[PDB]
């Protein structure tokens, strides 16, 4: 998962 | 007879926290973290490894770069390739690029990998105690995880089966005097040191495989 921007 | 707590960061096995930015490459950071600890255990030298080398070059083994991948397929790539470059020589740019692996810059090798018994937190605890940092998958698909700040993370919406994020278990612990009180896994993330607790998170331990931490764990054999 990616960090939310 | 395993220790009541473990922390490989305190023995020199773990590099500073990295940041995958906007690329689906958490699997590559979990895999370099595990190989970094095994190479340190083997040579006494801590060398940051290249996630971009894995993103760009391990599609033959089944990984998909910034679209996703698996730590076991990364350790399979390192074995078949004969090496992995340092972070310094093959820098991270958070996008899929042409494979530029250079053998002369390789600083790590593996002979294969070990799978921890699926679903078994006691097998994971034994691997963490006896081997070093261990690559694991988890369900990080929650606002509570994005804004985690401190303490033992426990999220009821967590799945133990449908996982979406690769991280590194660098230890385990408890609070107070009783080793069974408030147990947790010490987990290194790859969202920068600014996320969470200096880049780490404590996940509830021995609470029915919370968030899937022991569902798909592995480590490279060096
Ligand atoms: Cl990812
Ligand atoms: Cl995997």
């Amino acid at each position: 998962a990616v960090a939310e921007k | 007879d395993l220790p009541k707590s473990v922390d490989w960061r305190k023995k020199g096995y773990v590099t500073p926290v990295k940041n995958q930015k906007q690329c689906g490459s958490s699997w590559a950071f979990s895999a370099t973290g595990a190989l970094e600890g095994q190479m340190f255990r083997k040579t006494g030298k801590l060398v940051s490894l290249s996630e971009q080398n894995l993103v760009d070059c391990s599609r033959p083994q089944g990984n998909q770069g910034c679209n996703g991948g698996f730590m076991a397929r990364a350790f399979q790539y390192v074995k078949e390739n004969g090496g992995l470059d340092s972070e310094e020589s093959y820098p991270y740019v958070a996008v899929d690029e042409i494979c530029k692996y250079r053998p002369e810059n390789s600083v790590a090798q593996d002979t294969g990998f070990t799978v921890v018994a699926p679903g078994k937190e006691k097998a994971l605890m034994k691997a963490v105690a006896t081997v070093g940092p261990i690559s694991v998958a988890m369900d990080a698909g929650h606002s509570s995880f994005q804004f985690y700040k401190s303490g033992i993370y426990f999220e009821p919406d967590c799945s133990s089966k449908n996982l979406d994020h690769g991280v590194l278990v660098v230890g385990y612990g408890f609070e107070g005097a009783n080793s069974q009180n408030s147990k947790y896994w010490l987990v290194k993330n790859s969202w920068g040191p600014e996320w969470g607790s200096n880049g780490y998170v404590k996940i509830a331990k021995d609470k029915n495989n919370h968030c899937g931490i022991a569902t798909a764990a592995s480590y490279p054999n060096v």
